[PDB]
């Protein structure tokens, strides 16, 4: 087989692939997630480059890993699939043999520990995508919001953004992100997503893409026209 | 140069730049001596530590009741070796009921080591090794280099400033050689041979590590307020 | 050893794209143009050979549309070799998922597996990646008819028209101008070669130069059909749209 | 020895160009003259028997070699390479088809099975590509008389009548001229005297060149390829 | 350039650069020599005292391989270990099928063969040693010498490593002089004084002998290492016929 | 698992003040067929050990040769091969029930059993037993098959326990394995008058005696 | 058929006093009703303060109390000469027997 | 390019170098050991305010009497703790006790020279191994990814650690109890921390004989820091 | 330019590697020749013994592989026993599976296709020789066919390798032209060496002592080398007329 160190240590203590890896993360479309009192949003920009898309069958950029977790990403789309599939299998592997479906904490540290892998193995290069994973855990009403990072390290986030301009919408919901009070609804935690977005996404309703799960397995997209409700009151109130 | 980034390329003066390189690690490790008698074979180590808050790491190790090295250089590499060598005696123990011999022991030795550097992908080993035995001709002491060469000695030293130590025991030669049913006698001359390779520092407790084999005597390790009687 | 020799086909470049990927898709750039339209009564696919001589025999040639089964055909842009390992591995996948559930493969399963099998080549393996970029053109019974792309990054993508292969700027421009979602499958047929015939490199568009193709359900009791058009029948269609 | 080599040795170039397919094309037009050409009742396929010595004989280096008893081949570029190809050709013929459908392979299968091997070539880890274009002719009960041309990258395309190798560019001009769809046998083997004459320095008779032809079978049925004779060329050489 | 970083690499002489590295390692050794008598071969080799440390007569550099095969090298003596190691292994699966010990001309070109093998490709090195070695078999006695090529040839005398030019000299004197031949005792003094005058290119450090000999009559036709009073004997003709 | 094919039988032995004694029949036995009568089961290594085999013949031919070669690689790299590291009893004897035993454990056995009779390195007898199984065991006389049966009885009249050894010479001690090969000629039917004896004894070394025969038989009874 | 267990009888006897222990077994190995000897040993010292038998099929027993003997052995070098408590003996000795359970050693173990 | 398991001219591995360059990089880890216990503490450094700080775990165990505190890149400390779980319940399983400290970290040590063209680079992490056992009491050792392990009576890893372990040398004493241990920790950490030390920010554990090994409470944390600045205002 | 390092393709067309492998071929400094008669084939070489210490009987570059097949090599001693070893091993399988053996040019081919495929494999290097295989064929007669580090090969009237190559078959091929026969018509064998001989004295312009010279010759069902004393009698002949 072929089994090129591709991954591996410079003078200065970083190993490249890694960190280049990171660069096609930066590449990628912006993804956020936002985490109320009951409930996570995860939002995500879909670029207008690309119109006579069919959005139907186009790969939507929230993915299912059960029925009560759910995965977003930034970077390579294809690469993603792979990372996608993994953790589906995984999901089930563990309602199987624990009868118990995978906490979102764990669910996490199996996709991390997957990218980690890809990092010191021969052959391989890193996953060009970082992800963030959202979830509620069973029998239990706590949002779960994680994030991954080609590297293999992860973290539990109140909300966090990855992808193009995730500086700026980082910038955005530190400053209005409130962990004493968080979004106490849905409608508030989707309005702080959208809000969040639209200082990046610079477009219409159609280049932003939002996703509400709720405990026990309510998960839900919302549609063109709900998340266009949202972007008219936003700048309604904005003239001001 | 250009000849130096692999194990699997000569010179063009007949060099292999990795395998000195490789030698070059057991000078940077701290020094070990090694002599013997006809009836004991003493190993004498000097061990380092990284600052006062750290313990002195270990360099000799025990490879069969009858038989085992001190290290200088990659521990880590010593541990493989040793380890390959607690290996062979144990399976003439076991498959013969035979003891192995120290000259079978440094062969085997030689050959392990020549495998890394004949072939693309791996590396030498980084790492020298005195190692001290008695077997059915007597006391023995082998100095390992990890190019492959194995040579069976009355004394040596390996190690950082080890020349200082080489030469005290080529002018002692005659005299430790007789030293003969007198273990103390021999670790003495030991003790007093790694002393001319120290600069600055001196032998503490903790900082001495000796080690004996012989006629009646198991290879045993003396470490601690054990080897107090000799600073 | 061999070291000294591995161009390192699946890293990243310091601005984190994959070199070979990026390399591949310009070679696939020089390639014939190949366009897929959807209707809402079928799908047309049209594709342009390329350098083509007087003695090329036309009839018994196929260096562009490929039928993967019944239902699901590919228009092929870069090396016609590549193209066909990739396709008797889709061909297979179809009959696996048949024999396993006794149900024709939807065309996103098929797709999604391809691409798969793409994006491995980019990862690992340390061998080149394909170069190739398909416009799959399929039905099911879940989502009717379908477009897709994919490209040697192993990225796949949905589509209403679409361009690959050589002028794909101008041919997506053409198509975002003149489609519209209630438009036909004869309208469609119309608006591939009235777009290959203003990108094309040549000095004119010939039925010599041209493969054609329609997955119509258009048929007798509402079943799926595909017409690989035989040269003749791209002559005619020509002098019908008023090219020729 | 470990075969270290399980990475491309082809690999796209900034361009977009597969640099050892276009080097193995290179070998391929350093290559000795051959051609083809299609009849209604028969396929023509030739080549010039260049002898790298008078002391060699020639009879015993084949270019023009039967694949299988209605499929025939002959190339330019390096003979070496040619010769393992015909034999992976003939045993595929026989592994893949004959032993599966109990007849043997269609031309236009063959030719193909031939293109996925060159192609690997072109992909697999530690290989060059092969230096060899390929010609084949053949027949088959339900395709009838076909020529295929097989470059080194696998592409293969159908054709009337073409050359390859040396005097290409010209001959190819010589046979677009001559070239109808209503060439008898006879006549497409008159041509391919005329158009290999062109590209001949030397001698010109039957012990320097090699020709054969796919026509009628030869006596289950018989053979449809056969290889002229050193005297059956002369005496067509006469009415030249 | 760039041809001889790379073992298995042709230059454009035709030359692979690395093989003739090995044998400047071979030439940085030290004296080792063969030579063939009437009825079998001796081997003798220069081991340099480095310190008078080393203890007399137990590193010993001369190897046995079967029970009638005598191998010595001049180089990275571990590369000659490796080979001999080899060669058992050879000479078992020799005698294991066939029976017989393993004759002198087949045993040559197993190293041969293996030797050369180590020229084929870039992910292994070349050996650094000339290796002498030979014995008695059915057919009487051979002398081969092995470079790091895969060459080898049969042999009346032989030499490598630093002092070769001088020992080959004094080996042709032999030729000339005794075309009816040479004895198995006589060819270990000679043995011996060879060594002696092929140490003046190794003269800063003093040297200790080694010699061993097959000789139908005087060993039975098995691989001997000379000790004592013959050893004495030799080393006694040596030092008379420098002074 | 095989069957054995050809065979041979007993093969005894015992300790003496100095040494040990050990002997065996010249007989390769073909199921009832007497077939080949040139036949030595007694394999001597070095100067100071022989092994003695009984049962499958081939696989005793297998095990002479494992022996012969464990000889030449003793000498590799061994200046002392014929000296302080010569193969010892205890060395050779280790070895092959290393091998039975393993062979067994495979499922595929040396269908043997053997005796290793030697002198040690230190003047002390060696006289150990192992078979197909593995199983070993050590005893001042030895016996295999039909002599465990018949030659024990006789010889552990000569040495019943450890303290007999040194009262045993070499006279007595090869009377008494001459007189049970005698014993066993009567009676086993699968033996065979000519046999081989050696004594490996720690002042005068190994001594091989071939070509011997069982002599002043008692047939004179059968008459009435 | 081959049978690759056998029967070498024997009898072996633990018991534990106080702030002592003794393992005895008779010397007599015998096959069927033949002896094969009247004194070999079947009660090992194994180092550290343990003694062990494995009565049963004697090479069997043979096999097991030298890989139990080498498993001392290397504990002393695996884990920096530390003494092999009687308690951690006995469960070493369970995976050794144990990993032949498909196959087992054919005797009856008393440490 | 060049071997992943190439030595330098100086006879270094130069991967095993740039590694330990990468675990300088890292946030500070420093572990003291007395004879009370052992104490572990390490420095959180969240990359932004809205990163929930108790999902950063650099400290971990790995038995009851064994502990881990990691710094460089902790990402690859996971197989590494992974492995020394297994061996820790695996040797209990062959042994019916608890495995010796050194053993231990000699088995982690064990993976990291496994690497070359196995796993394709060295480790990028240090660890810090705190445990007892009944041979050597209370133990501290230092896992690098060069396979070598110092044992240490007190040691600072990551980008403080020349800074700390200088301050380290002062203060160590062998009579130090387990309380002045973890303030002179607490003290060490805010000294070399770029941010403020706080409950949220730093974490404290330790590996006592009776209670096993504890990572503590925010709150817990908090009283001792508080009880820190008081002292250190004392004087 | 690392593909003339390796066996891949130079902007050319060329293989830079197959090309130094076929100079390495001349490094011996070796000339050979082969000559087909009526009943026999007669390949001979040039024997040089520069060192006195060589023992002389085993300086060769004629191999006999099977009975039937003799070949000489053309190129280092390495690489000729590398050839010669595993064409000894497939004449010898092919008449364990197909019970006839072994032709030569069926073996000359597989020689061939072997030395193709270092060409076309970047791991291996081509062997640095030419392998002249000669015999009387049971089917085709006398029989010479070549192989080179290409994968080239092809039979042969006649043939020579080596440094002087061009002139030693510029002069077989001046004699043919006179003949008008692809063979030399002679009946005995030792003429036909006498021939092979005097053909390379007169293409080289050397005289050739009986230690000078190798000599293989194939008849039917045995290929066979001449002794010393057999070449000496050979140039007894050629100087006697
Ligand atoms: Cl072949």
């Amino acid at each position: 087989g072929y089994d090129r160190a591709l991954s591996i240590f410079s003078p200065d203590g970083h190993i490249f692939q890694v960190e280049y890896a990171l660069e096609a993360v930066k590449r990628g479309t912006c993804a956020v997630g936002v985490k109320g009192k009951n409930c996570v949003v995860l939002g995500c920009e879909r670029r207008s480059t690309l119109k006579l898309q069919d959005t139907r069958i186009t790969p939507s950029k929230v993915s299912k890993i059960d029925s009560h977790v759910v995965l977003s990403f930034s970077g390579l789309n294809a690469d993603s699939r792979i990372l996608i599939e993994k953790a589906r299998v995984e999901a089930q592997s563990h309602r199987l043999t624990l009868e118990d479906p995978v906490t979102v904490e764990y669910l996490t540290r199996y996709v991390a520990g997957v990218q980690q892998r890809y990092t010191q193995s021969g052959g391989v290069r890193p996953f060009g995508v970082s992800t963030l994973i959202a979830g509620f855990d069973p029998r239990d009403d706590e949002p779960k919001l994680y994030q991954t990072e080609p590297s293999g390290i992860y973290s539990s986030w109140s909300a966090q953004t990855i992808g193009r301009n995730s500086k700026t919408v980082r910038e955005f919901l530190e400053k209005n992100y409130d962990r004493k009070e968080p979004p106490a609804t849905v409608e508030e935690c989707v309005k702080l997503t959208v809000r969040s977005l639209l200082e990046v996404v610079q477009t219409g309703a159609k280049n932003i893409e939002i996703t509400v799960v709720k405990p026990d397995s309510d998960i839900v997209a919302l549609s063109s026209e709900e998340i266009n409700q949202y972007v008219t009151q936003i700048e309604q109130e904005k003239q001001e | 140069n250009n000849y130096d980034g692999d194990t699997v390329t000569f010179s063009p003066t007949g060099r292999l730049f990795q395998v000195e390189y490789a030698l070059e690690a057991i000078k940077q490790g701290s020094v070990t001596v090694g002599l013997r008698s006809n009836t004991h074979a003493v190993l004498v180590a000097l061990k380092r530590n990284a600052d006062e808050l750290s313990s002195y790491q270990k360099k000799i190790i025990k490879c069969d009741e009858h038989m085992g090295l001190s290290l200088a250089g990659l521990a880590p590499d010593a541990r493989v070796l040793s380890n390959y060598l607690r290996q062979q005696c144990n399976y003439s123990s076991l498959v013969f009921n035979r003891k192995l011999a120290v000259e079978r022991a440094g062969h085997l030795l030689c050959d392990k080591a020549q495998k890394n550097t004949q072939s693309y992908g791996g590396r030498p080993y980084g790492v020298g090794l005195l190692i001290i035995g008695y077997d059915k001709s007597g006391a023995h002491l082998l100095e390992f280099q990890p190019s492959g060469n194995v040579t069976e000695l009355y004394g040596t030293a390996i190690g950082a400033r080890s020349q200082g130590a080489k030469t005290y025991l080529e002018r002692t030669l005659d005299t430790f050689i007789k030293i003969d049913g007198n273990p103390d006698e021999l670790i003495k001359a030991g003790v007093e041979a790694i002393s001319q390779s120290l600069r600055d520092e001196s032998l503490t407790v903790d900082n001495l590590s000796i080690a004996i084999v012989g006629k009646d005597t198991p290879f045993t390790i003396y470490d601690g307020e054990a080897v107090a009687k000799y600073i | 050893g061999s070291r000294r020799y591995d161009s390192r086909t699946t890293i990243f470049s310091p601005e984190g794209r994959l070199y070979q990927v990026e390399y591949a898709l310009e070679s696939i750039s020089h390639a014939g143009t190949a366009i897929g339209i959807m209707a809402s009564d079928g799908i047309v696919l049209a594709a342009e050979r390329k350098v083509t001589s007087t003695l090329l025999e036309q009839d018994t040639s196929t260096e562009k549309l490929y039928k993967l089964n019944d239902k699901i055909a590919v228009a092929v842009a870069g090396l016609t070799a590549d193209a066909e390992i990739l396709i008797n591995t889709a061909r297979i996948h179809a009959q696996n998922y048949l024999k396993t559930y006794n149900e024709d493969i939807p065309v996103e399963i098929l797709v999604r597996r391809l691409s798969d099998i793409k994006q491995g080549y980019t990862q690992h393996g340390g061998l080149r990646p394909f170069g190739v970029s398909f416009i799959y053109a399929g039905y099911d019974d879940r989502y009717g008819y379908q477009l897709y792309t994919s490209n040697p990054s192993g990225n796949y993508t949905g589509w209403k028209a679409i361009s690959v292969g050589a002028n794909t700027s101008a041919a997506q421009t053409l198509l975002q101008m003149d489609y519209k979602d209630d438009m036909k499958v004869d309208d469609a047929i119309e608006l591939a070669l009235k777009t290959l015939s203003k990108t094309t490199d040549s000095s004119a568009l010939t039925y010599d130069r041209l493969e054609f193709a329609t997955i119509r359900k258009g048929a007798n009791d509402g079943e799926v059909y595909q017409k690989i058009f035989k040269p003749q029948e791209i002559k005619d269609i020509l002098v019908k749209t008023g090219i020729t | 020895m470990t075969d270290r080599y399980s990475f491309s040795l082809t690999t796209f170039s900034p361009s977009g160009k597969l640099g050892q397919i276009d080097y193995a094309l290179t070998a391929v037009k350093q290559g000795v003259t051959s051609l083809g050409i299609k009849a209604t009742n028969g396929v023509v396929i030739a080549t010039e028997k260049k002898s790298s010595s008078p002391l060699a004989m020639s009879e015993t280096l084949s270019k023009v070699s039967l694949l299988t008893p209605d499929i025939g081949a002959v190339y330019s570029g390096m003979g070496p390479d040619y010769r393992v190809l015909v034999d992976k050709s003939r045993k595929v013929a026989h592994t893949s088809y004959k032993r599966i459908y109990g007849e043997y392979p269609p031309t236009k299968l063959l030719v193909s099975e031939v293109a996925k091997i060159m192609q690997e070539a072109t992909q697999s880890g530690g290989v060059r590509p092969f230096g060899v274009s390929l010609l084949i002719a053949g027949h088959d009960e339900f395709n009838g008389f076909s020529l295929y041309q097989v470059d080194p990258s696998g592409s293969y395309f159908p054709w009337k009548a073409t050359a390859i190798g040396k005097g290409s560019v010209a001959a190819k001009t010589f046979l677009e001229k001559r070239w109808n769809d209503e060439l008898e046998l006879e006549d497409a083997i008159h041509i391919a005297l005329l158009t290999l004459k062109e590209s001949v320095e030397g001698e010109f008779n039957g012990d320097t060149i090699e020709l054969a032809i796919i026509g009628d079978e030869n006596p289950d049925k018989g053979p449809r390829f056969r290889k002229l004779t050193s005297q059956e060329i002369n005496d067509r050489l006469e009415a030249l | 350039t760039g041809y001889d970083l790379s073992n298995s690499v042709f230059s454009p002489d035709g030359r692979n650069f690395q093989v003739e590295y090995a044998v400047k390692a071979v030439e940085n050794g030290t004296t080792s020599i063969g030579i063939k008598c009437n009825d079998g071969v001796v081997f003798a080799v220069e081991k340099l005292i480095t310190s008078k440390l080393l203890v007399p007569q137990k590193n010993v550099k001369i190897q046995v391989v079967d029970r009638h095969i005598g191998c010595v090298y001049s180089g990275l003596i571990p590369d000659g270990r490796h080979l001999v190691n080899r060669g058992r292994e050879e000479a078992a699966s020799f005698k294991k099928l066939y029976k017989t010990p393993i004759p002198i001309p087949a045993f040559a070109d197993r190293l041969g063969q293996y030797v050369q093998a180590h020229t084929l490709y870039n992910s292994v090195r070349p050996f650094g040693v000339s290796t002498i070695f030979g014995g008695v078999d059915k057919n009487g006695a051979h002398l081969y010498m092995l470079e790091p090529s895969g060459s080898y040839w049969g042999y009346k005398g032989a030499a490598t490593g630093k002092g070769r030019q001088s020992a080959k000299a004094e080996l042709e004197k032999l030729v000339d002089h005794h075309p009816e031949g040479l004895s198995a005792r006589e060819a270990v003094k000679q043995a011996a004084k060879i060594i002696y005058l092929a140490h003046e290119d190794n003269k800063e450090k003093d040297f200790e002998l080694e010699i061993s000999w097959c000789s139908l009559s005087e060993t039975n036709g098995l691989h001997k290492f000379v000790k004592g009073d013959l050893l004495q004997e030799a080393i006694d003709f040596a030092q008379k016929e420098i002074n | 698992t095989q069957q054995p094919i050809v065979t041979g039988t007993s093969v005894i032995s015992m300790k003496y003040d100095n040494g040990v004694i050990i002997a065996a029949d010249n007989l390769g036995s073909y199921g009832s067929l007497l077939r080949f009568n040139g036949v030595e089961r007694l394999i001597p290594v070095g100067d100071n050990t022989v092994v003695g085999i009984s049962g499958d013949i081939s696989d005793m031919q297998h095990i002479e040769r494992l022996l012969k070669d464990l000889v030449t690689e003793n000498a590799y790299d061994n200046p002392l091969a014929d000296a302080e590291e010569a193969l010892e009893p205890s060395y050779i004897f280790e070895y092959l029930a290393t091998v039975m035993y393993q062979r067994r454990s495979k499922m595929n056995p040396l269908w043997n059993a053997i005796i290793v009779a030697g002198v040690q390195s230190n003047g002390d007898q060696f006289l150990r037993y192992v078979n197909l199984l593995g199983v070993t065991y050590s005893s001042p006389t030895l016996a295999t098959g039909f002599g465990a049966h018949m030659a024990n009885p006789l010889l552990r009249k000569v040495v019943d326990r450890e303290s007999d050894i040194p009262k045993t010479t070499v006279q007595v001690a090869e009377e008494a394995i001459v007189n049970a090969m005698r014993v066993l000629y009567y009676r086993d039917a699968r033996s065979s008058r000519n046999f081989s004896l050696a004594i490996i004894d720690k002042n005068t070394g190994l001594t091989f005696k071939k070509n011997l025969q069982v002599e002043n038989m008692k047939w004179d009874f059968a008459k009435d | 058929q081959f049978n690759p267990y056998g029967d070498n009888g024997g009898t072996i006897l633990g018991i534990a006093g106080e702030d002592f222990a003794v393992l005895a077994g008779d010397t007599r190995n015998i096959t069927d009703y033949s002896i094969n000897s009247r004194y070999e040993p079947k009660v090992f010292d194994c180092g550290d303060n343990i003694v062990m038998s494995a009565n049963g099929f004697a090479a069997d027993g043979d096999a097991l109390v030298k890989r139990f003997k080498n498993s001392v052995k290397w504990y002393h070098f695996d884990h920096n000469d530390k003494k092999l408590s009687i308690n951690s003996a006995a469960r070493n000795i369970q995976h050794l027997l144990y990993g032949k359970r498909f196959f087992p050693y054919y005797v009856h173990t008393i440490i | 390019d060049r071997g992943v398991s190439t030595f330098s001219p100086e006879g270094r591995l130069f991967q095993v170098e740039y590694s330990l360059e990468a675990i300088k990089l890292g946030s500070t880890a420093i572990g003291i050991a007395t004879k009370e216990g052992v104490v572990l503490g390490v420095e959180k450094r969240a990359t932004s305010p809205l990163l929930e700080s108790d999902s950063i775990e650099k400290i971990v165990e790995i038995d009851r009497h064994i502990g881990c505190a990691m710094s460089g890149l902790t990402a690859d400390a996971r197989s590494m703790i992974e492995h020394a779980r297994t061996a820790a319940v695996t040797h209990n399983l062959y042994y019916d006790e608890d495995i010796n400290v050194e053993s231990l970290t000699q088995s982690v040590c064990d993976l990291a020279l496994r690497f070359g063209e196995l796993m394709s680079r060295p480790f990028g992490v240090a660890l810090l191994i705190a445990g007892h056992d009944a041979d050597d009491g209370y133990q501290l050792f230092h896992a690098e990814p060069s396979g070598t392990f110092y044992r240490y009576n007190a040691k600072a890893i990551g980008s403080g650690s020349e800074g700390a372990q200088a301050e380290l040398l002062n203060e160590w004493h062998s009579s130090l109890t387990l309380k002045e241990a973890e303030l002179l920790v607490l003290k060490i950490l805010k000294q070399v921390m770029e941010e403020k030390l706080d409950e949220n920010n730093a974490q404290l554990s330790c590996i006592t004989k009776q209670d096993g090994f504890k990572i503590y409470d925010n709150e817990k944390t908090a009283e001792l820091i508080k009880e820190l600045k008081e002292k250190e205002a004392a004087e | 330019g690392y593909d003339r390092h390796i066996t891949i393709f130079s902007p050319e067309g060329r293989l830079y590697q197959v090309e130094y492998a076929f100079k390495a071929t001349n490094q011996t400094n070796i000339n050979s020749l082969a000559v087909r008669g009526k009943d026999c084939t007669v390949v001979i070489s040039q024997k040089k013994v520069p060192d006195k210490l060589l023992d002389p009987t085993t300086v060769s570059y004629i191999f006999c592989i099977s009975r039937t097949i003799g070949m000489v090599v053309n190129g280092p001693i390495p690489d000729a026993r590398n050839a010669a070893l595993r064409a000894k091993a497939e004449a010898a399988e092919f008449r364990y599976k197909y019970g006839y053996d072994m032709p030569c040019d069926v073996l000359a081919k597989r020689m061939a296709n072997l030395s193709q495929i270092y060409t076309q494999r970047a791991y291996m290097r081509p062997l640095g020789v030419i392998l002249t295989f000669v015999s009387v064929d049971e089917e085709l007669g006398p029989s010479i066919y070549k192989t080179d580090p290409a994968g080239y090969y092809v039979g042969y009237k006649a043939t020579a390798t080596g440094p002087k190559q061009q002139e030693i078959t510029t002069n077989l091929e001046n004699h043919f032209k006179k003949s008008k026969i692809d063979h030399i018509n002679e009946e005995s064998w030792e003429k036909v060496v006498e021939f092979a001989i005097t053909h390379m004295i007169d293409a080289l312009g050397t005289e050739f002592s009986k230690n000078d010279l190798e000599v293989g010759v194939a008849t039917k069902d045995k290929f066979f080398t001449l002794s010393a004393e057999n070449i000496e009698e050979r140039l007894v002949a050629i100087a006697e007329q």
